[PDB]
Order: C-alpha cells, then structure tokens, then sequence
C-alpha cells in the first residue's frame, strides 16, 4: 500500500490532478471507449435523427392541407399518411432503405423532394462514420489481449560469477508475435548533488544481449537476462535493504505488434520491492518431450534456493575490487 | 388459446439461437465450476421429461384432424434446445471465464418460467395427462434455475459488490494421466485407446495416480479414523464406508430396475405399442449404464482398499520385533501369501461385497415379481432355480480338494522337474535319460490322476448350469399347461418367464462364487489380526 | 492362430465339432417350437406343446452330456499329448541351448501353460463355443424376426467388430501391464524378510519404504487401467446392444402385426433380443480371454520347434 | 526426428501444455481463423438473427388478433400475413432491405413499429461489425505470402581468410518488398557455471553488414554474410561434431510489411545441424545477360565444393591464435 506505480497485471495507477485544462475532439474517443456506450451511443443517435425527419414529415405534411383527411381537391404529399406514427414509420422507412411502398412520395410538393433528398444524404453520413468507426473500434479495444505475460515474482543470482536480475515473460495464444522488443525502467527517489530534487528521475538499464541489442525473439518462452555491474546505475543496491524499505518497482515495456492486426499495442508490469527477492532461481520451464519439445506453464514461475553469494552488490563490488 | 403453448417455443428457442453462435463461432485446463453434477443429474431426468412429452404429442397428433397439429412440435423444439443448453453449460465452464456465458444462460432459465406459468393458467383441469408431465416440467425447470442461482451462491460470477472470482485454482493436475455425464460412460478414455495403439503402450506413457488415489493419502486417513478407534472390519469399512455405501445404493438402483427387460416385455406382448418402446429402450440404456459404473464403484474402492492394505502390511512388518523370526519361514511364505494371497482375496471380496449386500434383494424380488402368482408353476420351477444353489456350492464342496490336490501333485510334478532338469549334462554323463520317465510318468501318474478325475468333476458342475435353464422354464411353463389356468396361455407370462429366467440365473451362480469369498476373507482377518499381535521392536 | 492350427490339432477336433453344434440347434428349435406350437396355441394342442417339451428335454440332455464330456475329454487329450511329446524330445538334445537359454526357456510353459492350460484353457474353449454359439443364435434369431434385420445389421454389427478390434490391443496392453507390475512386490516383501535384521539395522528404512509405495502405486494403476478398459468394453458394446434391441425390437411394430398381422415373432423377438445384447458382451471378453490363453500355447511352439 | 523446433518451411512446431487458463476475447479470434469457418459462421449468423425476428414478428402478429384470416372488423398488423413462411419472408424481407411492398404494415399496432426498429438497428449493427471484420480478414490470412525463401540447406566457408556463415533468402512475387530488416537466433543446450541449466537460451550472433546493423535491401537476391570469431558466441563449434551429434537448428527471423499493404508481416525458418554442413559453397545465382540483369532461381541453392580449412572453428580460434 506504500507505494503503488503500476500494478500486478500492470496498469498504469498513477493519475493526473488538474492540468490546466476534455481532450477536445469528436471521434477519436468513443472508439477507446467500452462497448454499452458506444452501441448504445448510436442507437440513440438513430433514434434522434429518426424522430428529427420523422416529425419534419409529419409538419410539411400536416401544413401542407392533405394531411387532414378528405376526398378529392388534392394529391398526397406522402401517400395515406394520418397521424404521428404514420410519418415516423415513413421517415424511418427511407432512412436506412426499407420501402414498403404502401406508403407513397409523389413529385407534387416540392419541400418534399428537398427534405427527402436531404434527409437521405446526411442519413448515409451517420451511417458511414458509424460503420467506420465501429471498424476501428474491433481493430484493438480495452480486451486488447496482453497475451505477454510476467512472474508473480522475480530474483537475481550470480551467473558467470556475475550478478544478475531475471523476469519471466509468456504468451497467452498459440498464435504469432513478431518483431517484438523490450525496454525497462527503475523509478527510485532521487537528487543531485548540485541538490535539485525530482519525483522520479527513470533511468535505463539495458537488457543484455548480444551485440546490445532491444528485443528477443519470443514463442517458445525465454529468460530476460541482464546486467548488474557497477557502471550500470542499478549497482548499488543491498539484498536486505531493498526487500524491506528501499523502494523500488522495476517497470518493464514491451511492445509489439500481433501478427494479424498490423497495429501496435504493449504490455506493462513492475515489481515492488518487496516483492523482487534475492537469491532464488527460475526452475527449467521448458523440457524436450515425446516426439517435440514441451512446455508447462504451470510452473512458470517455480523457484529454487541456490548457493550464491549473499553480499550488497555494491560490495560485489568492493568484491569487483577486491575480487 | 394455443398462442400460450406455441408462446412458450420462443424463450427457448431463442436459447439455442444465441448459443448456436456462440459455440460455433468458438470453434486445455479441465475444472469444475459450482455444484456441476447435480446439474448433470436434474439434466438428465429433465431430457427424459423432454422426451416423455413427445409421447402426449405423439398420442394427441394421430386423433386430430387435417393432420398433425401444430401444438405436437412445441416439445419437439424444446427437447431439442435443452440438450445444446447443457452444452453450453460444457464449453463455458469446462473453459472457465464464466463471465458472459453463465448470465446469458440465467436467462434461458428465467425465460422458461413464464412458459411454465402457462401451464399454471392451463391449471383448469386437474387430471394431469398432459398436466402432469407439463407442472412437472414447471417444477423441474424451476429448481434448476435455482441451480443456476447456486452458481451465483458460490463463484459470484456477476458484476455484483466487486467480488471478482474468489477460490479460483485448477485441482492439483499437472502429469495426472497422460465430467459426469460423459465420464459415466467412460468417454474419457478415448486418448488413452487409440494413441494406445499409435505405438504399443509403455511405462513411461502410464504416470502416477493422483493425490486422491495416491496410496499415500490413502493409508494416511486410513490410519488415523483407524487410530480414532483386534477386529478391524469396524475400522476398515468405518474408515472407507463412504464410498462403499455410495457403490452400494446406486448398485441397487441399477439392479431393481434390471428388471425393465420383463415388465416391458409384458407391456409389448399384450400386442400404446410404440411409446412403450421408446420408453423401453430408454430404460435399457439406464439399466445397463448404472449397472456398470456400479462394477467401477467396486474394483476402485478395491484398489485403494487392498493398496493400503500393503501399507499396513509392511508398516507393521519392520516396525515390529526381530525376534519373531522365530517363527521365521513360515512367516516368509505364509505371510508372504498373506499379502499376495490374502490380499487379493480380501480386495476381491469387498470387490463384490456390494454385490453380496444387494444380491438377496435382488433374488427374492426375483422370484415374487414374476407374473403368475395365481397358478402353481411359478414357485415351482423358480423354486428349481432356487434349487440350484446347493448344486453350485456343493460342487464347490467337491472342487476345494480337487485344487489343493493339483496344488500338491504340482509340488511333485514341478520339483522333480526343476531338480532332472538343472544339471542335464551331468545326468547326461550318468547315462540315464532314461528313469526320467519313472522319475516324470510316475510323477505324472499321480498327476495324471488327481488331474484327470477333478476336471471331470469340474466339467461336470458347468454341465449342469446348461442343463437348469432350458429345463427350469419348459417344464415348469408346461407344467401350467397340465396344472392350472388351462383355459388360456399367454405369451406374456412366456417371454417374461424367459428373461426373468435370465436375469435372476445371473445372481444365484454370482453368490454360489459369493460364499466362498465370505469365508477366504474371514479368515484372512484371522491371519492379518495375527500379524497385528506379533512382536513388537522397543523404539 | 497358429495354435488352432497346431495346439487344437492336438486331437480329431471336427468330432467335437458338430456335437457342439448338436447344442446349439437343440437350443435354438427348443426356443422356435416353443416360439410356434406354444405361440400358435395361444394363437389336444397343449400335447403338442408336451412334444415340443419332449424334443427340448432330450436334446438338452444330449447337448449337456456332449458338451462337457467333449470339453474334459479334449482337454485331458491335448495335455497327455503334449506334455509328453514336448518333455520327451526337448530330453534328449546336444548342449547348446540347454546352456543357451538360462531356465527360464523350459519352466514357463509346464508352470504356466501346463496347469494353466488344464485350468484355463479347457473353460475358455468352452466360452468361445457358448460365446459364438450366442453370436451366430441371435445373428439367426433376429434374422428370422425381421424380414430384414441387416437394414440393422450392417453398420452396427461391423463397426461393432471395429470396436471390439481396435480393443483387443487395450486387452494384451493392459494384462501385459499387470503381468508386469507383479513381480516387484514379491520381490521386495521377501527382499524385507532377507534383510530383517539388514535394514533396521543399518537405518536405512525411509528409502525403502518409500520405495514400497512407489510399487503399489505403479500395481494399482495398471489394475486400476486394466478393469477400467473391461468396463469400457462392456459399457459400449451392451450400449449399442441397446441399439440393436431398439432398431429391431421397435421396427417389429408395423411389418409385423401392422403388415404381416405376425403375432408369432415379437413374441420370441423381444426375449432373445434384449438377452442377446447382454450376452454379446460375454462374447468379447470371452474373445479376448481365449487370445490371453492362447499366449502360453504360441510360447511353448518354441520348444516345439527345438531341436 | 531428434529434434525439431521450426519447420524447413519454417513454421514453429513447439507447442504449449496447459497455461494457468480460451484467451477471452471476441472478434480478434475469427479473423486469424480460416476461410470455411467465417464464412459459414456468419451466414449461420444471417440464419439465427433472421429465425429470431421471424418467430417474433409470427408471434406478435398472431397473438394480435388479425392473424387468424377474417374479414372486416380488422386491420393488419402486416399485410396478408398468415402462417410460418409469411412472417419469415417478410422479416427476412427487412433485414437486408428487400421490401417487394407487397406485404406491408400499417402504423396500428404500436408494438409492431417498436418491434421494427429495433430489428433494423441490431441488425445494421450485426451487418457493420460483419463487413468490417472480414475487411480486416482479406488484409492478412494464414494465406499471408512468405514471399521471402530460404535454402533447403546451408554452408560456411571462410572468407578473406575468416570462417563465415550463410543462408540464402529470397522473393516468390515480382512486387516490392521494402523496410526488411533480419534477426536470427540460436538454440543449444546451455549450463551456468554455477550450474543453473535452462532449456535452450536464445543468444545473439550479429549479420555482419557494414556499420553493424541490422537489414539489408532486397529486390535481387543478396547473400547473408557475418562472423565467427571467438568473441562471437558462435565460434565454438567442429565440423565433424555438429554435422551428426551436435544439436543445431539456427533459427531466422525476417520482419517486413509487404509494400501494398500497410501492416507488417514475416516468415521463418531454421535449419537443422545435420542439415547445415561444412566447406562447401554457393554458386553465383544471378548473371548479367541479354540486355538486362538476369536471375534464374533454379540454381538458388546449388552447390559446389571448396578448398577451404578442414579444422575446428576452436582451432581456427587455435589458428587465429597460432597464425
């Protein structure tokens, strides 16, 4: 409860207070939205427009003297046309094209040639941004699946004699992602010796590759696997001062496009401090199996005690200098 | 005003119609959600109303006019739909994520109700023809949208007070092998026998049992219900009871209706022809369903029974004091064969121990359940099949020392064998090869006769099992023919005399095999309380 | 079925052919006379269904006394024959095999397909002839019942002989496996007995006891396999037995009283109907256990064939 | 048979047993999907959606009194409706907007408009998602061409007195193919010092361009050119240890969005060990001919053989330290 950046499953929990200010624009929003305001948006919308033309009819008609029944001395404006639900049902005929045609226009009331075309002009309107947008609302929503997952927990350890900070990333389908890189943050409390004071200063750490290098080459699951080493701004920190009071949550980025959308989207955690550990280890995940290889996730996150040295990693390296 | 029953086709209808898409368009963590099988179960009496109901169509429809009538569908589309609606009910839960689905079948359920209150203002007339099986219906449905409601009484899978999903974990599968109502009928194994044969079967495609029936556990709450309490059976069958009782009753709700075959057999030979059939077959399928996985409740319980049996076995074995070696030997074979033996005595005999508490119940029902009551060639003939019980156990009486005969003779036989046949070049160079005959004929002699007599005295018993049914019927059907109720015979009491005939010949040679498993597992008690008393190691 | 051609050619074995058969169609006519002369008296007759009474009695004792005299008599037959002949040519014989092959080529079959060939053997040939002799009798049976009982016949019979086929590899699988998973046991409780003084001795117990339970699982899994796939066997094939007492029993309501106006068919149809698809079931295990005894037999053609 | 991780035509064979679970969504599933089930699953759609509104429309109208055929004392709800097919047909009528106007409503029945509009919104609806979503099917598909190729094996030689590894890529389309960039990985089997052993550790080996980097240009076939050198983690490895035992399938990644479309894509391939082989080498594929550039893939993969370093790449190592 102390500190809280991004969560478990990761969404950014931080939030803004009063800047000075919403987000002026028109569509860009309901597409971000969530389904029942933005199906219900619209069915609203048909039934504002739907009344508007509807009651337009009934007036135009009405004024125009063949709307009060009688027998001879006219033409229809519209055919059999009486009372309210009369011209709703007519209006709403035209406009998304039904066409009884038991009701009937005739060319003999000019308003009414207008108010038809212009009606069915601005209907086709609502009906294209509407199918448009709703489109690019089912190309990515809120249900964008962060299929790229991360251990209910993390560790270190030495590998080549050199200490080291792990995660675990997963993939919920079966399916394909591609071109897919990786970049992580540390927020710690943090001051300059010239002494100016920032809420968060993100530093980098690079995640160690070969030939540097941003991203792996992820469907069969593989390690993150990186640098501690006293160049590097992560260094300093003490294995028993940081899973009590130091205050961390590493943020790791991911970001990616899946395979059949061609269109970006990410994946986000941290790791509290207390919940980043020391000197455990990730058990093997994988295992070569039957005919294939094999893979069980119910132990994605499976952990072992290894004998590494317990020190601060800041004398690792006074180790580093001495040894 | 029909409009009520066409009215209430559209709630369900509509049911499968947004399911039809869902399932559909949908195109591996096994689980179970909330109470499941009681479900399954009120599902499956609901298809037989279903079905049922197409038999008042199928009696309305023939009377009527101008054809069919329109009223005779409205089951027909509801006996379909439900069967689709547990469907959904298997690919939601068995996916989990039972978010959407769950609610959209609440509504199903709720929609049912009203059709239901059709039925309550067709209330009018009270002699329940259709009345009966329709309220019934009302009854039904309702309490399983109460089941439902269970759903939310558990997970709380709505929107309701932010809750989420509390309890949610997979039960501890992860190598396990390699539902109820199709798990009844064994529809699990289907993997299991066809990539059996991909490539002939291998220990390393068979994995460990699970927790369950892990022989751990098992010996462990065996141990401590037995530590909660000499005589054992009090402990055993107190600390296992459950699960046998649990085989026991549903062995006798499959056996009381073994009897389907007869009564519809009656039913038919009185010639309402077809809706006899169906329900006929219907009961057919229950019957014999029931009746097996009854076997499994058995042999299961058997399997656990017998493997922590070992558990003690050994347990105490070590634990307890050297010096009895004493006794030594015969505590190695004997005791041995107390576990080899002994056991599979003991497992087999709780195997059909339910068979054994049923099995009378069965009988007696057997012979007074036949039709015929009123003239004497029922207890007669029956009495006959009755008859046979000594003939099967008495020709136990003549097999016991027959098979401890070839079980002494085979000592003979089979040492003198091991002891000429070892050395052979060193008999060879003795320049015999010759007395082997004496030292093998002579053996077979006696081998040849203790053999011999007893398959004699074998064959013959089987002999006469062929002999009881073909005679135990014809006579006693012609017997009627001389006796009583000469005017008129019938076909029904014929037929109905031949299955039941049947069905309870199964029973009597069952308990003549019974008896002898009774006895064997006294007195394996006996020797096994006999191990409990040995010596004990100070600690 | 090399044994057939060689174990069963141990004897004259057409002669106990046809007594067989003398069983089976005494069964059958006792049913039809009883399913006409009965029948057609509910349809000095009651004499009649005494004639008919007469015909079942007798012929039910000759099938009896065939039957089993004919079982005892080939069995006894088969083993005098081949326990002698086996036995005496292997005697005499050059040392190669006999220091080839360590004992374990020579105690097999008189432990195990000697007695267990007078134990099993001589009741399975008798469950493979009341076994089809049901097949064949309801095949017959129904066949008269309907005018067509193919139209039931085709799909079901043979995708059931599909079933069955593909099983028989679970039978020699799963008993294979069982087989298998005895022999350990025996060999640790005794292996305990030998040490006793051994191991709570030397402190070692923890290690083998839990070696004791990986044992009984390994056991109670095979068995636990081995009855499942049984009740497998008789789940499915009783089931479509309830298709076939269904099609048949059912397609009798109309070309039969309906059309034909038969009243003297469903009469015998439902009985030997219903009764046939439970014993179909006693026909595959029946199978299937004549194939585990045929395995002894096929292994002692070794030695058969020695030198 | 040993072991397989992609395929020569490169599609990942590695599977997933049971994650802590079917990756709840909606819409983004049916597009990845093949043809047979959208098409089929949606004109079952039409038949659902149609049925319902059809009972509907059956029911209203019945229950209403001027279903059952009269005379006089009436107005329909829907013009000369009568039994099952009536309503269908004419509910199917509104749904696509047929309208023949033959049957027809009349605004009497208030129920009857409401039951209208709604079915013409819901099913307007049911149309957009529809249209947009195979719009987005008929962008990519399992059919997706992986245009680029890759050789049925592979070779090494050394070049300017340097070991070096190839692989041939390559174009079954004359269009453009433009942004193409390459990743490539390897899988062996790989133990900690401190002995903390994992299934297989993706490590990197850099395509040795100019400038580092990370892409090369492809309109005419290029070779894929880089190092082995004992720095690179690669250089380890003999030839008569690799070409039999020795587990390799060197696994490649190529990223790129073929020139029309606008949305990215690749395609995959790895080799096997006893597939990839020692000292022989490609052929020249293209030649300049009549009065063109000239290209005959027909060659792409032959072979000819070289006298080049018989020796281990750990003694070209040895080498590299010896002269």
């Amino acid at each position: 409860r102390r500190a809280r950046f991004v969560s478990k499953k990761g969404n950014c929990n931080v939030a803004h207070k009063n800047i000075r200010e919403f987000l002026q624009d028109v569509f860009t929003t309901l597409v971000d939205l969530k389904w029942p305001h933005t199906l219900l948006i619209f069915t609203m919308s048909f039934l504002c427009s739907w009344l508007l033309f509807a009651m337009v009819w009934w007036l135009i008609a009405f004024a125009h003297g063949d709307l009060a029944p009688g027998e001879g001395t006219n033409v229809p404006c519209v055919t059999s046309i009486h009372s309210f639900s009369s011209a709703f049902l007519f209006s709403i005929e035209v406009q998304v094209t039904i066409g009884f045609g038991g009701r009937m226009v005739t060319e003999e009331c000019p308003l009414a040639i207008l108010i038809l075309i212009v009606q069915n002009i601005v209907g086709l309107m609502i009906n294209a941004i509407m199918l448009g947008c709703i489109f690019m609302k089912t190309a990515q929503a809120h249900r964008r699946a962060e299929t790229l997952i991360f251990s209910k927990h993390a560790v270190i350890t030495l590998r080549h004699g050199r200490l080291c900070f792990m995660l675990r990333v997963g993939d919920l389908r079966k399916s394909m992602i591609i071109s897919a890189t990786i970049h992580m943050q540390v927020v710690r409390k943090t001051t300059s010796p010239e002494g100016e004071v920032v809420p968060l200063h993100q530093v980098d750490i690079p995640m160690e590759n070969g030939v540097g290098g941003n991203g792996i080459f992820l469907v069969a699951p593989l390690i993150i696997y990186h640098v501690i080493d006293s160049n590097s701004p992560l260094y300093d920190l003490a294995p028993s001062d940081l899973h009590h009071h130091q205050d961390l949550e590493i943020i790791v980025i991911l970001e990616g496009v899946v395979e059949t959308t061609g269109i970006t989207t990410q994946a986000r955690t941290s790791y509290l401090a207390d919940e980043i550990l020391w000197g455990q280890r990730f058990v093997p995940i994988v295992a070569e199996e039957d005919g294939r290889y094999s893979v069980d996730y119910s132990k994605f996150g499976n952990t072992i005690k290894v004998p590494t040295p317990l020190c601060t990693a800041r004398q690792l390296d006074e180790d580093r200098s001495l040894l | 005003f029909v409009d009520a029953l066409n009215v209430v086709p559209h709630v369900f209808l509509l049911f499968i119609t947004f399911p039809i898409l869902f399932i559909g368009w949908g195109s591996s963590t096994w689980l179970h959600f909330p109470g499941h099988n009681l479900r399954w179960i009120l599902t499956f009496i609901l298809l037989f109303v279903l079905v049922c109901e197409i038999a008042e169509g199928i009696l309305s429809d023939g009377v009527t006019e101008s054809r069919h009538l329109h009223l005779y569908m409205p089951a027909g589309m509801a006996f379909m739909a439900a069967i689709t609606s547990v469907v959904y009910y298997h690919n939601i839960e068995t996916s989990n994520f039972p978010k959407l689905l769950i609610a959209l079948l609440i509504y199903w359920t709720l929609a049912f109700i009203t059709k239901t209150i059709k039925f309550v203002k067709f209330y009018d007339h009270a002699i329940g023809f259709s009345q009966l099986r329709f309220c019934l219906t009302g009854l039904l449905v309702i309490l399983y949208g109460m089941l439902l409601l269970v759903e939310v009484n558990v997970i709380r899978v709505r929107r309701y007070i932010f809750f989420k999903t509390p309890r949610e974990v997979k039960p501890p599968e992860d190598l396990q092998d390699l539902n109820l109502l199709s798990k009844g009928t064994y529809w699990w194994m289907n993997a299991f026998i066809k990539t059996a044969h991909k490539k002939p079967i291998d220990l390393r495609a068979i994995g460990k049992l699970p927790i369950a029936m892990r022989a751990l556990t098992n010996y462990q709450r065996l141990c401590v219900a037995f530590d909660a309490q000499r005589a054992i059976w009090r402990a055993l069958c107190h600390a296992f009871g459950r699960r046998l009782i649990l085989s026991s009753t549903f062995r006798i709700l499959a056996d009381l209706l073994g009897f389907a075959g007869p009564l519809c057999i009656f039913g038919i030979v009185d010639h309402n022809a077809y809706v006899l059939a169906v329900l006929l077959f219907l009961a057919l399928l229950l019957q014999r369903t029931f009746l097996q996985a009854s076997y499994y409740v058995a042999i299961e319980t058997g399997i656990n029974l017998r493997g922590a049996i070992q558990t003690k076995i050994y347990n105490k074995i070590m634990h307890l004091s050297t010096s009895n070696l004493s006794m030594g030997e015969m505590t190695a074979g004997q005791i041995c064969n107390l576990v080899a033996i002994d056991t599979n005595q003991l497992m087999w005999f709780f195997f059909l121990c339910p068979n054994l508490w049923a099995m009378p119940v069965q009988i007696i029902v057997g012979v007074i359940l036949l039709y015929y009551i009123l003239g004497v060639s029922a207890l007669i003939g029956a009495a006959v099949i009755i008859l046979l019980a000594p003939v099967q156990y008495f020709v136990a009486t003549k097999l016991s020392q027959a098979q401890r005969s070839t079980l002494e003779h085979s000592n003979e036989r089979l040492k003198q064998t091991n002891e000429m046949l070892r050395g052979m070049k060193l008999l060879k160079l003795y320049a015999w090869e010759s007395i082997f005959c004496s030292r093998v004929e002579v053996t077979r002699r006696k081998e040849m006769t203790s053999l011999r007599a007893f398959a004699v005295y074998t064959s013959i018993s089987i002999f006469m099992n062929t002999a009881i049914p073909i005679a135990a019927v014809l006579i006693t059907f012609v017997g009627h023919v001389s006796f009583f109720k000469e005017s008129d015979l019938s076909p029904s009491v014929a037929f109905a005399s031949l299955s039941l005939f049947h069905i309870l010949v199964t029973p009597l040679f069952l308990l003549s095999s019974v008896v002898r498993s009774t006895v064997k597992a006294l007195v394996s008690v006996k020797k096994l309380s006999e191990f409990l008393s040995s010596a004990e190691i100070r600690e | 079925w090399r044994a057939c051609t060689k174990y069963l050619s141990s004897a004259g074995i057409l002669l106990l052919s046809l007594l067989v058969f003398s069983q089976l169609l005494k069964h059958m006519v006792l049913v039809a006379i009883d399913y006409w002369l009965a029948k057609w008296t509910d349809s000095l007759d009651q004499s009649v269904y005494a004639m008919v009474f007469t015909l079942l009695c007798s012929l039910g004792i000759v099938l009896c006394l065939v039957t089993s005299v004919t079982v005892e008599w080939t069995g006894l037959k088969v083993a005098k024959r081949l326990h002698r002949s086996l036995l005496n040519r292997i005697i005499l014989a050059p040392m190669r095999f006999f220091e080839t092959t360590p004992l374990g080529s020579i105690l097999n079959r008189f432990s195990s397909d000697c007695n267990t060939i007078d134990q099993h053997i001589p009741s399975t040939l008798e469950c493979l002839s009341r076994s089809t002799l049901l097949c064949v009798s309801a095949l017959t049976v129904i066949s008269y019942v309907t005018p067509v009982f193919l139209v039931a016949l085709l799909p079901l019979a043979v995708v059931c002989y599909f079933i069955q086929k593909y099983f028989r590899v679970a039978s020699r699988d799963l008993q294979q496996l069982d087989d298998t998973t005895q022999l350990p046991l025996l060999s640790h409780f005794a292996e305990t007995v030998e040490g006793l003084t051994t191991i709570r001795a030397f402190r070692y117990e923890a290690r083998f006891q839990q070696k004791l339970l990986e044992y009984t699982d390994s056991n109670n899994i095979a068995s636990l396999f081995l009855t499942a796939a049984n009740r497998w066997l008789e789940v499915r094939m009783e089931y479509i037995g309830a298709c076939v007492v269904l099609i048949a029993a059912a397609t009798s309501i109309s070309n039969s009283l309906h059309r034909e106006l038969s009243a003297g068919l469903v009469g015998l149809g439902l009985t030997y109907a219903l009764m046939v698809s439970n014993y179909l079931n006693w026909m595959v295990r029946n199978l299937a256990d004549m194939e585990i005894q045929l395995g002894a037999v096929k292994r002692i053609h070794a030695l058969l064939k020695t030198e």
